[PDB]
């Protein structure tokens, strides 16, 4: 992706859509107060507003390890279909 | 001819049209689709040791 984005505790989700994991922020203008649960184990954070702008510096840049392939994976994925 | 009046046709007649195919054992069954299922296992388990899922959707590592 580009190397400037612009988004961030802004228009975020408010809460989660499934009740598999449960998510609130309590944003004010300035930081916000996520606690993240997921069953056993849940954890609370202060996320800043400079944190989720600064998250997209680097980027991940996800690719796949395939034992050939993504082409022959693909079509070997197809012939087991 | 006392040999006309026995059954003209013989024990080995008699054998042979009456087991006529080898019949089909019970364990053929078992044997061969289990040595097929074997081949179903070591391909789509997700705990089989040569599993057929990071060959086909490879990963994202």
């Amino acid at each position: 992706l580009t190397t400037f984005t612009f988004s961030g505790l802004q228009d975020a989700p408010v809460a989660a859509l499934s009740g598999s994991i449960k998510l609130n922020v309590a944003a004010k203008a300035g930081k916000a107060e996520v606690t993240v649960a997921a069953g056993a184990a849940k954890a609370a954070t202060q996320v800043s507003a400079a944190a989720l702008r600064k998250l997209s510096g680097s980027k991940i840049s996800l690719a796949e390890v395939a034992r050939i392939s993504v082409l022959h994976s693909s079509i070997q994925n197809y012939l087991l279909s | 001819d006392r040999v006309l009046s026995l059954p003209a046709v013989s024990k080995n007649q008699v054998l042979e049209n009456v087991f006529h195919t080898a019949p089909k054992a019970p364990v053929e069954h078992l044997e061969k689709m289990v040595s097929a299922n074997s081949k179903v296992y070591d391909a789509l388990n997700l705990q089989s040791k040569r599993v057929l899922i990071w060959q086909v959707k490879p990963a994202l590592f």
